[PDB]
């Protein structure tokens, strides 16, 4: 008895039917095969459980054995779970560059990743070059960007310019990108976005031994602790190279530093589900970190 | 639950 499933990438909707004992890995492989993605190590499948919680699909476990929200077809989102240390030397395929571009641009536009107004304009500039191609005074007449969402709401609200005025600045940059290929435009966007403080960071609310509210940041290079009201600059950093090991006991999270002097660091997460999520991102990120070196 | 993850050493 086949099981109907739907998988959506940033710009595509895929329809599959799997058997009862299909594993996440088998579903995953069918997805990347369909869109011709070979740079698969960054991606994963997101689903919603019966309790309405977003979760990443375990690839080693059967799809049917993971409490995916009951429905026909089952619904999954194909998304990048991990980010490259540098897009330039890691994303070679157009499909991959496109998926990261679209996912990152969505997060920037939704104010997910903080972005200075000036940078938002430059970023929008590459997105327009990617979408419209070379600026052509004959076809791209004033107002040609009126129907495009190009800047995050936060930017629009801090600077009271009219849409026309924003478009004017965006257009001036657009004109300067003539000759830039669609794929190259997307990569330029990413090269800029990847230098943003909040780019590629998974934040989790935690508390330290003093009960102070903080954020745990997990990214490609290790872990960071942020003060509750500042997610841009780490309060303290824990690069992989300074980490002996990492473990969690239910809600307790401990970071044993390689160093002799430096003592251990304990942090508390609200739910065990959170700690499991953190450990998983820590494992995956570190793994990719080491592949960039030895494997 | 209890889970450990070796990073270095």
């Amino acid at each position: 008895k086949p099981i109907n499933v739907r998988v959506t990438t940033m710009d595509a909707e895929l329809e599959f039917a799997i058997q009862p004992n299909t594993t996440g890995k088998q579903l995953f492989d069918q997805v990347v095969k369909t869109v011709g993605l070979r740079e698969v190590w960054f991606f994963g499948l997101q689903y919603v459980d019966s309790k309405g919680y977003s979760t990443w699909l375990k690839l080693n476990k059967k799809v049917t054995q993971q409490d995916v929200k009951k429905e026909n077809p089952l619904q999954f989102k194909f998304r990048a779970k991990f980010f490259p240390e540098d897009v330039s030397e890691e994303l070679i395929q157009e499909i991959t560059q496109r998926l990261f571009f679209l996912q990152v641009k969505e997060a920037i536009l939704n104010d997910e990743i903080y972005c200075p107004p000036e940078t938002a304009v430059l970023l929008a500039s590459y997105a327009v070059q990617a979408k419209y191609g070379d600026y052509n005074k004959e076809i791209h007449k004033p107002g040609y960007l009126a129907n495009d969402r190009l800047l995050p709401q936060r930017v629009l609200e801090q600077h009271k310019l009219t849409k026309e005025q924003w478009e004017e600045r965006i257009q001036n940059w657009h004109e300067e990108h003539r000759g830039m290929l669609r794929e190259d435009s997307m990569m330029e966007y990413l090269k800029i976005a990847q230098d943003l403080e909040m780019y590629g960071v998974n934040y989790f609310e935690i508390k330290n031994k003093k009960g102070t509210e903080l954020w745990l940041g997990v990214d490609a290079l290790g872990l960071n602790i942020y003060e509750h009201d500042d997610k841009l600059t780490p309060k303290i950093g824990f690069p992989w190279s300074e980490i002996r090991n990492i473990s969690f006991n239910d809600k307790k999270f401990v970071i044993k530093p390689i160093d002799k002097k430096a003592p251990d660091f304990v942090f508390y997460a609200p739910r065990l589900r959170i700690n499991k999520r953190i450990l998983a991102l820590c494992m995956g990120n570190h793994e990719l970190y080491m592949r960039r070196r030895k494997p | 639950q209890k889970k450990k993850l070796v990073i270095n050493g």
